[PDB]
């Protein structure tokens, strides 16, 4: 028998999950993306300088990342070398995007699959505050905790539960095991993260103009000369520190604490094959000048990290709603939507299926962190150790749904640590009078270019083919297309489908075990299909 | 019960309209959700999933509610391009929208068609009033891509405190969309002085001259960007990028190529 979850909530976009259960365990799975917008079809024949504004709208959650991959793809296809300050400013804006993205995912998108908010009402606030105080250096008081409990009570007592209506933990659930006291610390932090996210977004807006959907980037560099002022760098620096502190003192600490009561998840939802293009370059034409490294892990072998080769990417359409069964490298991509209904001709998704050298891969924080760690990136290596050491598990615990979740915590902090470096430089350059943000450029007659971005959800690449300053071809291959796409022509399961197999389901009528797995991937259906 | 009920629908969108919402300040989203309204249906924040949430939408629509629609509605070839639950987006909206006390179209996509409606509009997407106008839906249009958090929340609270705001012919509340960005732009001094940037890396660009020659669509766009700011901190023109007319019908086609007047 089947279990269908539609809609999957607490994600971006329209996803439907259908699974086959057998002996209380997922035995087969299908990832169904149900909205198509067709951004690559709309781009056809337009001015490459407009691309960035259209592409950015593929998604407003991972806002900015597509503006960047687009300006990087047109920078590359026109051979322009942007100034150092535009490189630094583009990096700070991405750093701030990881800070924000990650924090919002953990608390508002994911926490609710592990936390029973209703149980918080049963916690002894003084006992919750003592524990909280043994977990981080930030002092918590009973009263602040008693206050959150009064909020929950005030809400429950009105009968209008809002977003808690029909929650899966209503009236208990066997898969929800934290003590009521951890449920209350986590609820107090969820409300707190709602206010921090506002500061993380504002910091991004200092360089980005606004959040969501930045408007400060161009092919050739950046436009924001205003933010090059000491006052505006000071401002950003203040918000940055408030947010950084919160990730180090509350997000990370809560992450390890909850993970600590769900150690059996360190053996659920395992995958092989990881890839990344790295992020934060010094040289915009060198994948190896990036802070976080690029590489390819095969199986689960961290001893041999290969070189990332984009020539090995092909996108399949055998099980998607597009004409025929051809797989194409992105420069030769085609987008001819052909609907055949749910499982019509066995096609079940609006997402194409990217395969690497014909194999299914996983992209994202886990993939990124495994490459960095295997390649011995100190920040990463110091951070992974902290975590394993804190959960008392080894690195083999990283290949799981639990690992997929701790890695996002790790990727969020390493990014956070480096923001200080770029700021500092940006600032020293401006003090020395070096203030350029833009480089002039001209179009070749005919050219092709690729933009590689390691978005919060993994490997993003925008591919362009231009002739006369007009787009001939514009293909996007998004991280969620990798993780959540259907099977390929060779019938291989995408990373989410494969992570599902084996998951145990307590109550099939309230199957949060599917959500825990699906959510660990941070799906973005708007991005995966565009 | 106590707080007024809101049912929030997600159609052909990018979800940047919902993240703009989370950015609201005075009131913060917590005050909004726990003290001002009752967020009964919202796919992005919900605890339950699958049928638990569809039973919730189903009972909420039996009452007195305001309907918030984010995203355009796909209508070509029957609208199968956009599905929630196996049901086409137009079917869900046709069912929900008409039972609401008021409908609010959030984002240029819900108001006018948006990004997926730019040429050649593969999916046949249209805005709310164009799709449901014949079912009697007359939505309040909060334009922008995305709109200022202030304009959406300030309209909900208005609606809840003072009543229906006066609209312009484009459906936008004149209290927020009554003047053009240009009329409040601080680079207006440069403009009036006949001082223009003709390139992004030039001394005039560095001096913050007017971006008109660089395609600023400010003189044609109705929005309150310059006076309200975004994130309480910046707006496109202040970050030296021209305005792309993101709050106007058909901007995607009408106002592109973006870097040319
Ligand atoms: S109006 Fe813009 S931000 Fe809002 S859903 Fe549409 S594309 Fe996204
Ligand atoms: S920058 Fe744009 S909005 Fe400002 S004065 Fe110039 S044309 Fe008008
Ligand atoms: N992060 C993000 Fe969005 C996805 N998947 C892209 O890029
Ligand atoms: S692009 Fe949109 S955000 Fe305001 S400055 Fe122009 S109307
Ligand atoms: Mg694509
Ligand atoms: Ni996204
Ligand atoms: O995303």
């Amino acid at each position: 028998n089947k279990i269908v979850v539609d809609p999957i909530t607490r994600i971006e976009g329209h996803l439907r999950i259908e699974v086959e259960v057998e002996g209380g365990k997922i035995k087969n799975a299908w990832s169904m993306s149900t909205l198509f917008r067709g951004l690559e079809m709309i781009l056809k024949g337009r001015d490459p300088r407009d691309a960035q504004h259209f592409t950015q709208r593929a998604c407003g959650v991972c806002t900015y990342v597509h503006a960047l991959a687009s300006v990087r793809a047109v920078d590359n296809c026109v051979g322009v070398k942007i100034p150092e300050n535009a490189t630094l400013m583009r990096n700070l804006t991405m750093g701030a995007q990881y800070m924000h993205d990650h924090l919002v995912h953990f608390y508002h998108l994911h926490a609710l699959d592990w936390v029973n908010v209703a149980n918080a009402l049963n916690a002894d606030p003084a006992k919750a505050a003592r524990l909280a105080n043994d977990l981080s250096p930030k002092k918590t008081t009973t009263e602040s905790l008693k206050a959150v409990q009064a909020k929950v009570k005030a809400l429950v007592e009105s009968g209008q539960l809002g977003i808690f209506t029909n929650a899966y933990f209503l009236g208990g659930h066997p898969a929800y095991v934290l003590p009521a006291e951890v449920d209350l610390i986590a609820t107090a932090h969820y409300l707190e993260a709602l206010r921090v996210q506002v500061k993380a977004a504002r910091a991004m807006a200092i360089f980005g103009a606004k959040n969501p959907h930045t408007q400060f980037t161009v092919v050739g560099g950046c436009t924001n000369y205003d933010s090059l002022r000491p006052e505006r760098i000071a401002e950003f620096r203040k918000l940055y520190k408030e947010v950084r502190e919160f990730i180090e003192q509350v997000y990370i600490t809560d992450l390890l604490a909850v993970a600590g009561f769900y150690k059996n998840w360190a053996g659920i939802g395992k995958t092989s094959n990881f890839l990344t293009c790295g992020e934060f370059p010094t040289d915009e034409y060198d994948l190896n000048s990036r802070y976080t490294p690029q590489g390819v892990i095969w199986g689960n072998d961290l001893s041999k990290v290969d070189d990332f080769n984009p020539d090995l990417i092909e996108e399949h359409v055998k099980y998607s709603w597009y004409e025929g069964a051809g797989a194409h490298h992105p420069y030769k991509g085609v987008t001819k939507p052909k609907w055949t209904e749910f499982h019509g001709e066995d096609r079940y998704s609006w997402m194409k299926a990217p395969r690497y050298k014909g194999e299914a891969f996983e992209v994202g924080p886990l993939a990124s962190v495994l490459v960095a760690y295997a390649k011995k990136h100190e920040p990463t290596v110091k951070a992974v150790d902290l975590v394993l050491k804190t959960l008392g598990v080894g690195p083999e615990a990283l290949f799981s749904t639990l690992g997929r979740t701790a890695a996002r915590g790790i990727q969020c902090l390493t990014a956070a640590q480096e923001v200080e470096v770029w700021l500092d430089k940006l600032e020293a350059n401006v003090k020395a009078g070096k203030d350029d943000l833009y480089t002039d450029w001209q179009y070749p007659t005919e050219s092709q270019g690729v933009g590689f971005v390691n978005a919060p959800r993994g490997m993003l690449s925008h591919w362009i083919v231009q002739r006369g300053g007009k787009i001939e071809n514009f293909q996007l291959v998004v991280p969620s297309t990798w993780n959540l796409g259907p099977r390929c022509a060779e019938g291989k399961l995408s990373a989410v489908e494969q992570a599902l197999i084996g998951t145990p389901i307590a109550d099939p009528k309230r199957p949060v075990e599917i959500l825990r797995t699906v959510h660990s991937y941070d799906p973005c259906i708007a991005c995966g299909v565009h | 019960k106590k707080r007024p009920s809101v049912v929030y629908l997600h159609n052909a969108e990018c979800t940047g309209c919902s993240e703009s919402v989370l950015r609201t300040v005075d009131p913060y989203v917590d005050e909004l959700i726990l003290d001002v309204i009752s967020m009964d249906y919202h796919e992005t924040l919900m605890a339950g999933a699958g049928h638990a949430v569809e039973e919730a939408l189903h009972e909420a629509i039996k009452g007195d509610f305001v309907c918030v629609i984010e995203g355009g509605i796909p209508m070509g070839d029957g609208g199968y391009w956009g599905k929630v639950g196996g049901r086409n987006m137009y079917d869900i909206c046709a069912e929900v929208a008409p039972k609401a006390k008021a409908v609010i179209a959030i984002g240029t996509c819900a108001t006018y068609g948006g990004v997926q409606a730019a040429k050649p509009n593969p999916t046949g997407t249209v805005g709310v009033n164009e799709a449901l106008g014949k079912l009697g839906v007359k939505a309040i249009n909060i334009a922008g891509c995305p709109p200022n958090p202030m304009n959406f929340v300030g309209t909900v609270v208005h609606l809840l405190t003072k009543g229906m705001p006066e609209l312009d012919k484009q459906g936008r509340p004149v209290m927020f969309f009554g003047e053009t960005v240009h009329d409040n732009c601080p680079r207006l001094k440069h403009f009036e002085a006949g001082e223009f940037a003709t390139s992004f890396g030039s001394p005039e660009a560095k001096k913050g001259y007017c971006l008109y020659e660089l395609g600023c669509k400010g003189p044609d766009t109705y929005n309150n960007c310059p006076k309200q700011l975004f994130n309480q901190v910046n707006w496109p023109v202040q970050a030296g990028h021209p305005c792309i007319a993101c709050s106007e019908p058909n901007f995607w086609d009408l106002y592109s190529p973006f870097y040319s007047a």
